[PDB]
RNA sequence: UGCAUACUUUUCCUCCGCCGAAAGGCGUAGGUAAUCUUUAUCAAUAUAUAUCGUGAUGGGGAUAGAUUAUUGCAAUUAUUAAUCUUGAACGAGGAAUGCCUAGUAAGCAUGAUUCAUCAGAUUGUGCUGACUACGUCCCUGCCCUUUGUACACAC
RNA sequence: UAGCGGCGAGUACACUGUACUUGC
């Protein structure tokens, strides 16, 4: 289940993942996402397990859902989870 | 002869053989055309002598074509993206199947999920 | 090595250049012709690169800019216009012409036709503007040249 | 119902003297009798090009394209694939947009043309890029064009 | 049912609601008026169904 | 030599410039090559606001290319060339032998 | 000499109502092998009669719904139910198209009143009644488009009921007979 | 909607007729009598 | 010995050639029975019907034929043939045949000589088709 | 600046200095708007 | 893998030979262009033969599901795209409405424009060449002479 | 840069040039 996802590597986890996110992450990450990935690691590493994480200042709507940063949400509240992983984010305004 | 009757509806007794085959699942034609051409049943006949070892022959083709040479990607249903992989699933099963992933899609509550949700197509029906 | 229709391109381009840039500069004279004084045009140029009705309509716009009637300014331009052996001549001005009341007035004479090929190839054309206090000055100036015949005559000797 | 009385003196020296659908047929018949060909065990479960989108439902048509290629080879003596698609072209419907053609697929074509290859029809040389008929080959098809033309004429 | 023959000797004139009536000095006695619709050229044959009717010259 | 303009009168008369010249030279020359006009179009539409009925105009580029091959001397022809031309015109060179 | 899809040189032709024969036209001059005469047919009135009946007859046919400009199934169309109508009637095809167009069209309208048809006027009626049974047949009726023209031509002959061109000159006429 | 079946002038829509029969089996009786459309024989 | 002659009618054009032989006549390399419509083909057979074979027995009229439509390559190769007959005629075989050969063309019909010059009309715009404006909704 | 060397932020009319209805056939590159009145002196000629 | 830097020339269509159902991927012919795409030939209506033979059918494809590849730093609001699955109207259209007189109606397509990707738009181009007048002001809108106006920002 | 050819070497048939390749 998850663990091996969270073990394999990215090559692995974009076949994993639609061509469209083989795609993606081959041709590009950025400084931008590595430091966000950089940040989601910290806040979930600082963070208590006994409460769910902050969301992510500096919002963007283009950064793909990696196993490898379980926990996040959104500052809307819907969880990132396996079968979130490659929607990417969204999460804006659709109020009715 | 004609009036035969099957899991699905097979009234099909004039109408011809592969026109039967299609019409009880599989409507885009394909499918049934790719079970009709492993099981072999010859196109000049019509569907008024179908054979009980033929009915038995599609079914057997139907169970896991995957072991057949039935590629991959012609392979309805293709990924499913889970541990393990899906198959066509014949109509009351592929429409369960087809609930199961609109299930998981609801509890996925996305964009386009509660599109549907609130009852509008996904690209945009531009009712504007 | 640049495609031809491309040279075409920039032939008219360029043309197109040279053109405003006389518009610009010929401004104390009317046309003593294009070069393929003169010097700081040239290095410029360089550096970059690497009856005259206009004349006429220029002068109306000087005379209308420096402050003198429309009327009597008019009348005199059409003077050296007759003068200069035009068979006929088209003044046309717009702007505020001293009211709130938009006003126009055309000045013509003689045949002055108007339409089609023959008249487009044998009348000369020419339109300016100018800064006004209160808005743009549009001065626009056709003039016929003297005519191979014109194609409607006809006279035998 | 298919002869028409040709009133001008026939020469009947190649298969451009002959009709290209029932050379086609006649000579698919061959193929098929002769086994010069497989199948191939690949080519039954793909349509011949998107835009048909549809079953072939004819069971010969890998050797009838194959014998229409070879028509089309001697027809124009330097043809690729860009040749046999535009040559198989066909229309395709692409949903709510209207009506627009497309070439067909091109592995079906390529694996006819290695098959061609392989049994010495056609050949390959940097000069006349296009494919052409081996001299073999040319000899072989001028004697089996006289041969259907005196079969169906007399 | 039945007709009686005539030709056309010359078209007097399109008129009616919209030149939809052409009067004709048609055929059976001679002098007869007529009003046929269509294109009639000098060298017609008509046809006629009673003999002895006449329409209104304008 | 091929020859090259945006109207014909110029071409014309550079081109009879050129047979009178190979005339009076007594050159190996080859004969007029009348090619197939090339014209260069692109349609527009008036109106630059919005407001009004949709009327769109044709332009037209019909530019000449002709060519001819003397055998001569590269100096003396472009030297009569460059007496008779006018840069309107371009012109390029290219030499026969046979 | 020449004959119609070397068959059909018509040397005979009943006398009409001496203006038929001129009106279709059919003639040495107009003698063709099959359908479509791209020839002149705009220049004069009478350029319209000028052209022959069955090209006439060919060309109105293909008029409805996809099948505009079909003239090559019009051409093949036509030709078969010329052999239909030879097989299943003895008489010329021909012949029988001819006492079909003169029986079938009306010759006397109403518009504001009545008003005599034009003998082209008649032809060209003719020509649209029968295409207008022709097209009611072929609208969903099983039954096959040249067999359909055989029928309604060999009525039109025949002057039997099933022919629309029959029953809507009797139409046309009766309306005419009962205002004018 | 159709009534005919393939159990009981060769021209196909006269024999369908006639036998009250489709086109498809009409034409395969025009075959197993005679051993889309063309001129008749 | 050797004329050339051309036939222009609708987009498609035809250029012959008629040469001394037996009766050869070459529509590039197919012949003209092969086309596949006999309804045009009868149009083609009709020079050959109100001309003669017994004098085309001892010619060889060579055709091409590149671009347009069926109709209009078999327009276009009928008058090319017309004309190239004519020529012929009026060159190398026999004279006298000739004047009663163009006598019985032109009675039967003057499109055979020379083809219309009824071509496509350069589209206007206000509309898809060049003689249709665009629906105007009130 | 966050530039890209495509799209419509890549070029802008060399006159009117606008990205708004910029034509590239044959690499004139000119605003339609300047282009209609310019069309005489480049040389552009309507005929029909 | 990154920044700084020196070189071929990547920056257009592409034929071909291969890889891939395809999408697309790999290397190279040609051309600043009647010489390479391609054009002694690039579409479709057809045409001819076979499956089907008028039953909302097997027609029809709205509907959505699983993805493969590219385009683009960026496609999630599923751009495009190949596969497979999905089966909405529709028995030919009330009151009204538009356009049209000959290679044109109409039908069938196709070129180019904006272009990193995208025609269902606009503008050209071509194939199938038809039914029908060749006139009338009755309707609608305009031009005219006369008349009557208490209308002149003008019913 | 389009073609019409002529014969220079031909690929198979006719017989007392032709379908298809190469150049001046």
């Amino acid at each position: 289940d998850l663990d091996k996802l969270l073990d394999l590597s990215q090559d692995e986890l974009i076949k994993l993942f639609k061509a469209r996110q083989r795609r993606k992450f081959q041709r590009g990450i950025s400084k931008k996402a590595k430091s966000l990935l950089k940040k989601i690691r910290k806040s979930k590493k600082n963070c208590e397990p006994g409460e769910k994480p902050n969301p992510v200042p500096t919002h963007l709507r283009n950064m793909t859902i990696i196993p490898e940063m379980v926990g996040s949400i959104v500052a809307t509240n819907v969880e990132i989870k396996p079968e979130m992983i490659g929607y990417y984010l969204g999460e804006f305004s659709i109020t009715y | 002869q004609h009036i035969l009757r099957i899991l699905n509806t097979n009234v099909d007794g004039k109408e011809k053989v592969i026109i039967a085959l299609t019409a009880i699942k599989g409507i885009g034609k394909r499918m049934a055309t790719v079970i009709c051409k492993q099981a072999n049943v010859d196109p000049t006949k019509r569907a008024g002598e179908l054979t009980t070892e033929e009915i038995d022959n599609i079914v057997h083709i139907m169970s896991t074509p995957t072991q057949f040479k039935i590629p991959d990607w012609f392979l309805n249903r293709r990924k499913d993206l889970k541990e393990g992989k899906n198959i066509h699933v014949i109509a009351n099963q592929l429409d369960s199947y087809l609930r199961e992933d609109l299930e998981r899609m609801k509890k996925i509550r996305l964009h386009r999920g509660l599109r549907h949700h609130w009852g509008l197509r996904v690209r945009g029906q531009h009712t504007k | 090595p640049i495609s031809k229709k491309r040279k075409f391109i920039n032939d008219g381009v360029f043309q197109a250049e040279l053109n405003e840039f006389l518009a610009r500069i010929l401004a104390e004279d009317g046309y003593s012709g294009v070069e393929v004084r003169i010097r700081e045009l040239t290095s410029l140029v360089q550096k970059r690169f690497f009856l005259c009705a206009m004349a006429q309509a220029e002068s109306l716009r000087y005379k209308l800019l420096k402050g003198l009637a429309v009327r009597r300014a008019c009348y005199g331009v059409l003077r050296h216009i007759m003068e200069s052996g035009a068979k006929g001549c088209e003044v046309i001005v717009s702007g505020k012409l001293r009211a709130q009341r938009a006003k126009s007035m055309k000045f013509r004479d003689g045949y002055l036709i108007s339409t089609g090929e023959p008249s487009k190839r044998f009348v000369n054309t020419a339109t300016r503007s100018a800064q006004l206090k209160q808005g743009v000055l549009g001065i626009k100036v056709k003039i016929m040249l003297p005519t191979s015949i014109l194609p409607d005559n006809i006279s035998v000797l | 119902r298919l002869l028409e009385p040709v009133p001008f003196v026939k020469t009947n020296n190649c298969i451009k003297d002959v009709d290209a659908d029932l050379f086609i047929r006649s000579y698919a018949t061959h193929l098929k009798l002769h086994n010069k060909i497989t199948y191939p065990k690949w080519c039954t479960f793909v349509k011949t090009g998107k835009g048909r989108k549809l079953a072939p439902l004819n069971e010969d048509w890998y050797f009838i394209r194959a014998s229409s290629i070879l028509r089309r080879l001697y027809l124009h003596p330097d043809i690729g694939v860009g040749f046999l698609r535009r040559q198989f072209s066909s229309k395709q419907r692409r949903g709510v947009a209207p009506n627009h053609t497309s070439l067909a697929s091109g592995k079906i074509l390529r694996s006819i043309l290695q098959q061609l290859e392989n049994l010495g029809y056609v050949e390959q040389n940097p000069k006349k890029k296009g494919r052409r008929l081996t001299t073999k080959g040319e000899n072989a098809i001028n004697n089996f064009a006289r041969y259907i033309n005196k079969k169906v004429y007399n | 049912e039945k007709s009686k023959l005539a030709k056309v000797e010359k078209v007097l004139g399109r008129t009616g609601s919209r030149g939809g009536v052409i009067q004709v000095r048609a055929q059976f006695g001679r002098f007869l008026i007529r009003n046929v619709k269509g294109p009639v050229r000098e060298g017609d044959i008509l046809a006629l169904l009673e003999t002895e009717r006449e329409a209104r010259r304008l | 030599i091929a020859l090259t303009s945006k109207n014909l009168r110029a071409i014309e008369k550079v081109c009879s410039d050129i047979m009178k010249g190979a005339k009076e030279k007594n050159l190996n020359v080859s004969g007029p090559v009348r090619l197939p006009v090339k014209t260069l179009r692109i349609t527009t539409r008036k109106s630059p606001c919005g407001e009004g009925t949709n009327t769109w105009d044709r332009f037209e580029l019909r530019i000449y290319k002709r060519l001819i091959d003397l055998y001569s001397q590269c100096e003396v022809v472009t030297q009569m060339t460059s007496i008779n031309i006018d840069p309107v015109v371009e012109v390029e060179v290219i030499i026969t032998d046979s | 000499d020449i004959k119609l899809f070397k068959k059909w040189s018509y040397e005979e032709i009943n006398i009409a109502d001496l203006s038929l024969v001129d009106c279709i036209a059919v003639s040495q001059k107009a003698c063709v092998y099959t359908p479509h005469t791209a020839g002149r047919y705009q220049k004069k009135r009478f350029r319209k009669a000028l052209c022959p009946i069955v090209e006439r007859l060919v060309n109105s046919m293909m008029m409805h719904g996809r099948n505009n400009g079909k003239k090559l199934k019009a051409i093949r169309i036509v030709a078969y139910a010329f052999e239909i109508i030879h097989l299943m009637t003895g008489e010329n095809p021909l012949q029988v198209f001819v006492n079909a167009v003169q029986k079938g069209g009306p010759r006397e309208d109403s518009t504001r009143q009545a008003v005599d048809v034009s003998p082209l006027r008649r032809v060209n009626q003719a020509i649209y009644l029968i295409c207008t049974g022709a097209r009611n047949a072929a609208f969903r009726n099983i039954k096959s488009i040249s067999e359909c023209l055989a029928e309604e031509i060999i009525n039109c002959a025949n002057e039997s009921s099933s022919s629309y061109a029959i029953k809507k000159k009797d139409e046309i006429e009766r309306v005419a007979k009962a205002n004018r | 909607k159709l009534n005919h079946a393939v159990f009981i002038v060769i021209t196909p829509s006269a024999i369908a007729e006639k036998y009250k029969v489709n086109l498809s089996v009409a034409r395969a009786v025009i075959n197993h009598l005679a051993d889309s459309q063309k001129l008749y024989t | 010995k050797r004329v050339q002659t051309f036939g222009k009618k609708k987009t498609a054009v035809a250029v012959a050639t008629v040469t001394n032989g037996k009766g050869l006549i070459k529509l590039n390399g197919k012949n003209l029975d092969l086309v596949e419509p006999y309804i045009l083909k009868t149009k083609v057979y009709e020079p050959l019907w109100l001309i003669g074979s017994g004098k085309l027995k001892n010619l060889d009229i060579r055709i091409r034929v590149k671009g347009g439509g069926q109709t209009s390559q078999i327009y276009a190769i009928r008058q090319a043939i017309g004309k190239g007959i004519i020529s012929y005629y009026q060159k190398y075989v026999d004279e006298s045949t000739k004047k009663e050969l163009k006598d019985v063309l032109l009675r039967y019909d003057r499109s055979l000589l020379v083809g219309d010059t009824r071509r496509c009309e350069p589209k206007k715009f206000g509309g898809k088709g060049a003689r249709a404006r665009y629906q105007k909704s009130y | 600046v966050h530039p890209k060397k495509y799209g419509q932020g890549s070029r802008q009319c060399r006159v009117c200095s606008n990205k708004h209805a910029i034509i590239r056939k044959y690499n004139i590159n000119i605003c339609r708007q300047c282009f209609r009145e310019r069309a005489d002196i480049i040389g552009f000629k309507k005929y029909r």
